[PDB]
């Protein structure tokens, strides 16, 4: 027995103020790759097309999502990264990668969820004279581990024992990036900031732009709570999450038990269609009854 | 007779868990796999 | 005192062995499940590991520097707020990150940064007057790149005397640049060993900080009865992979 | 990773082998071919 829903219901937590968006991307200052910089995101909206107006990307990728499912979803826990490379380095933020970059600065893990940007800023951080304040790591012992940061400064041996500069087979491990004006667009500089959070495993405080609904109980509808989107019987739970659990599943991975982001209740999840059915005929030619 | 019950039971339970499988996808839930990916992405692991 | 000290006479650490009894679970994922069976693979405590002990008591002050690996559970038998907190790092000096994870008595505090850490860190506290004197983890630092302070609280400093009465567990993973811990508490009457059971941890922090972690470091007290002379109190902590 | 301190790569993609493999392998008919062409050109150096 077939049930087709007959109601829409949204439920998105409480969210009034825009993401920072300004702070992050219109930022005066940027670190060095070796010394790249993580900032949390939380309790804010991410609806993007503010951008628009003053903005434009030369790279965009995103991984583990659609471009397209972007307005539609909460993330859990949001972190920005943010640092300048060289033109040419641009390609190697990416999984998989390598490189002086990709093995020695900033590292991608293999199964990454989240976005790249970036974007040339030739005006801003190059200078008819040489602009020589961004700094890169060149030698070390070993290959970084993902998202892993090395921030210091040691005379580097091949030995790999003590060391001391003036000293032979001895080099310091930061190198500097040489920015002009008059450089080619493999040599000018780029702003980079990568995004990377998770889905629909845990509670979320940063949401796309989406009119939130009234609840609709006891009845086959379709829902979208925190991005997860279903059809279903919504009912009161006797279940009792603890605070850091945000959904509840069965022993077939069916999602069956979720959390009100706006009232905190519980509420178990059914499906619409149930029930066995047989027809019973004298055949066709006898009659269509 | 008990053994024949038992065996049915079991028959028709071990199907209803099995519904938990990944299959080589990268998840075994529909809603989350249509709420994340769009239809051309969707398409891959809803076929495996 | 306001630099690093290090204790005049102190006894060497000799080691205790001891087992764990199906202790060291934690919830995997955050995922409501109830009335079944979940099987999976992570990091875990085998059961019946081996487990190395360590103790302060008399002239006893043990704060050696014990390897990370792979992740460690961690516990903690007493009943005077012996242990404070650990430091966690590479080198265990200014020439690399390290991340100091502590209880002063007010607040919970995490740091990150560039310490020139004391060979021998502890708090201070006064024998007689029961309260706390000094802090001696580090004596400088700079390049922090990580910062978290708690809401304020009041703990329980003064020396007590009888069996130890709470068992604190903690569980620590690092992976993809974040460091995983791991709760659980349990009230206990026992005299000297790690006692026996079965307790759930919880998650309480993801911190990422995104450094190198192979070594740590556990901060205790010293009940002082007086200048230039150092108590250590009755405590002791176990240690397993 | 000596080029690491003079050189710089604007196009770089492998086939039939992951980046990340590459120093754990030996080789085994290693042959460099060597021509230059147009910016716009250098796309059409793939297979297909
Ligand atoms: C999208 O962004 C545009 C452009 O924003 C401007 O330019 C960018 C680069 C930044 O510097 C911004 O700070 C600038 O504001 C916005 O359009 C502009 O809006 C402002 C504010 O309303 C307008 O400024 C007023 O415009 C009137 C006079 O305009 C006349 O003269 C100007 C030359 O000065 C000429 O460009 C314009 O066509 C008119 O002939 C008047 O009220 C007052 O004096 C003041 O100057 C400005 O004119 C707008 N520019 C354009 C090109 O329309 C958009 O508002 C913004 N959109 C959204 C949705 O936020
Ligand atoms: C990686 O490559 C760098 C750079 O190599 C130089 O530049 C490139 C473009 C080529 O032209 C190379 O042939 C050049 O050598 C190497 O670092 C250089 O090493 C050389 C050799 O030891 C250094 O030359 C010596 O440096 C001393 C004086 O330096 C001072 O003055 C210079 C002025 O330019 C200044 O740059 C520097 O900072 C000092 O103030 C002295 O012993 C002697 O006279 C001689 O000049 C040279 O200085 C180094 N350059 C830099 C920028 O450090 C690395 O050795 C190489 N690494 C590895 C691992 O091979
Ligand atoms: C990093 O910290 C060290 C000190 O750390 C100690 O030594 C390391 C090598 C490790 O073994 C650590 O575990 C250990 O705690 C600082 O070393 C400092 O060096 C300077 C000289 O470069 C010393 O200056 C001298 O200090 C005394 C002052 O009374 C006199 O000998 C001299 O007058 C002179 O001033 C300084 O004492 C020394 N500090 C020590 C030994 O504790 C190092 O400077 C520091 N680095 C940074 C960047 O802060
Ligand atoms: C437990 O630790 C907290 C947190 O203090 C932090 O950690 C300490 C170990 C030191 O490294 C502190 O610098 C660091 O912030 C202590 O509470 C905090 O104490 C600091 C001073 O140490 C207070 O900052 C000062 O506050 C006022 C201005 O507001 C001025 O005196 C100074 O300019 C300075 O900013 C800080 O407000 C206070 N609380 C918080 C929430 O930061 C706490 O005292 C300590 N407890 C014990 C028993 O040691
Ligand atoms: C980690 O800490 C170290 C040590 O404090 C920092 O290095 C120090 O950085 C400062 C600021 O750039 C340097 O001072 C500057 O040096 C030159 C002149 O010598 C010039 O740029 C400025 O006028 C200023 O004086 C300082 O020399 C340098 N110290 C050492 C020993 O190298 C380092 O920046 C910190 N790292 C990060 C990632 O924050
Ligand atoms: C429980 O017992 C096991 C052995 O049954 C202990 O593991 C052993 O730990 C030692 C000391 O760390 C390891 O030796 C060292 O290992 C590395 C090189 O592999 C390096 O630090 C030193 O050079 C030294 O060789 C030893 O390999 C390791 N054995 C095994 C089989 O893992 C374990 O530490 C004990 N548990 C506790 C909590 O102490
Ligand atoms: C999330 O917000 C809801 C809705 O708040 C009300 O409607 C908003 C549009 C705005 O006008 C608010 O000021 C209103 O209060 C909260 O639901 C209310 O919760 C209060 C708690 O005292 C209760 O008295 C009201 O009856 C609730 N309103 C409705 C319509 O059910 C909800 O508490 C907020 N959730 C969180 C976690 O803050
Ligand atoms: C690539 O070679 C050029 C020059 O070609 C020859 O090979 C060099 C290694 C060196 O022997 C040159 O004299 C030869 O002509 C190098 O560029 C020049 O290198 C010389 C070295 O003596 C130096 O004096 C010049 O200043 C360099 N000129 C420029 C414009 O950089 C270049 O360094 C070689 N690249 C590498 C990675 O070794
Ligand atoms: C990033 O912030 C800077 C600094 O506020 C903005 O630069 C301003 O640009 C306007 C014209 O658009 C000038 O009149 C101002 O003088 C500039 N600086 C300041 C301080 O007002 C810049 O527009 C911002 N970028 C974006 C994309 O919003
Ligand atoms: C720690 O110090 C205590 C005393 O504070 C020691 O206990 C005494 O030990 C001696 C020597 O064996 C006995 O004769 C006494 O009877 C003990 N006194 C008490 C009150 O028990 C203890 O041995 C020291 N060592 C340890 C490991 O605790
Ligand atoms: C002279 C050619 C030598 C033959 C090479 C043999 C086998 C193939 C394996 C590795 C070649 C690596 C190519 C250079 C990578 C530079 C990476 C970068 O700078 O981003
Ligand atoms: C009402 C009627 O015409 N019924 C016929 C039935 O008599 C016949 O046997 C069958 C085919 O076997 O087709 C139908
Ligand atoms: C070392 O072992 C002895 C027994 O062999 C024990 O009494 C002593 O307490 C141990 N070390 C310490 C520091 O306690």
């Amino acid at each position: 027995f077939r049930v087709v829903p007959s109601g829409d219901v949204v439920r998105f937590p409480n969210i009034t103020n825009l993401c920072p968006f300004g702070e992050v991307f219109n930022a005066t200052k940027f670190p060095s790759v070796y010394a790249w910089e993580r900032k949390r995101i939380s309790n804010c909206v991410a609806d993007y097309s503010v951008l628009y107006n003053s903005t434009s990307f030369s790279t965009f990728k995103c991984y583990g999502v659609s471009a397209t499912k972007l307005n539609d979803l909460c993330f859990s826990n949001v972190y920005a990264d943010s640092f300048v490379v060289k033109g040419d380095d641009v390609r190697q933020i990416a999984p998989g990668q390598t490189g002086v970059i990709a093995d020695y600065n900033y590292k991608l893990p293999d199964d990454f969820m989240g976005c790249v940007l970036a974007w040339n800023t030739r005006n801003i951080d190059a200078t008819s004279t040489g602009n020589y304040n961004y700094k890169y790591r060149y030698l070390r012992h070993g290959k970084l581990r993902p998202f892993e940061r090395d921030i210091s400064n040691v005379p580097f041996s091949p030995d790999g024992k003590p060391c001391t500069p003036p000293a032979l087979n001895c080099y310091w491990p930061l190198k500097d990036y040489g920015f002009y004006t008059t450089s080619g667009i493999g040599y000018q500089p780029y702003r980079v900031v990568v995004l990377s959070f998770e889905l629909l495993n845990a509670p979320a405080t940063v949401c796309g732009p989406k009119l939130s609904t009234d609840l609709i109980k006891n009845q086959c509808v379709n829902f979208n709570f925190n991005g997860l989107t279903g059809t279903g019987v919504l009912t009161p739970s006797s279940k009792r999450f603890q605070p850091f659990q945000q959904f509840g599943r069965d022993v077939s991975d069916f999602t069956d038990s979720v959390r009100d982001p706006k009232t905190s209740e519980i509420l178990d999840i059914s499906p619409c269609s149930f029930g066995g059915v047989s027809v019973i005929t004298p055949g066709t030619n006898a009659s269509s009854e | 007779l008990q053994d024949v019950v038992n065996q049915n039971a079991q028959a028709l339970n071990t199907l209803v868990k099995q519904l938990s499988s990944n299959f080589g996808a990268i998840s075994s839930v529909l809603n989350d796999i249509l709420s994340r990916l769009d239809k051309v992405e969707a398409e891959v692991q809803i076929d495996r | 005192l306001d630099r690093c000290t290090t204790f005049d006479d102190v006894q060497a650490p000799n080691y205790t062995q001891h087992t764990s009894s199906m202790r060291g679970v934690y919830y995997p994922d955050e995922i409501f499940r109830s009335d079944t069976l979940y099987l999976t693979q992570d990091l875990f405590l085998p059961f019946y590991s081996n487990v190395t002990g360590f103790h302060t008591i008399n002239h006893t002050f043990d704060n050696p520097v014990i390897p990370f690996k792979d992740g460690i559970y961690f516990a903690a038998t007493e009943k005077s707020n012996v242990v404070r907190g650990w430091v966690f790092g590479s080198t265990m000096n200014n020439k690399s990150q390290s991340v100091i994870i502590i209880n002063n008595s007010t607040n919970v505090v995490i740091r990150a940064c560039n310490f020139e850490l004391c060979d021998n860190p502890f708090f201070a506290v006064s024998k007689p007057m029961g309260t706390q004197t000094h802090t001696m983890i580090f004596d400088n630092a700079f390049n922090c790149t990580f910062e978290y302070i708690s809401d304020a609280f009041s703990l329980d400093v003064s020396e007590k005397s009888g069996n130890f009465k709470h068992l604190r567990e903690f569980v620590f993973k690092n992976k993809d640049g974040f460091l995983y811990v791991y709760k659980g508490y349990q009230p206990i009457d026992v005299v000297r060993d790690l006692p026996s059971g079965f307790n759930t941890l919880k998650p309480i922090f993801k911190l990422p900080l995104g450094i190198k972690i192979t070594n740590f470091r556990a901060i205790l007290t010293a009940f002082l009865p007086a200048q230039d002379t150092w108590g250590t109190s009755a405590a002791a902590y176990f240690v397993g992979y």
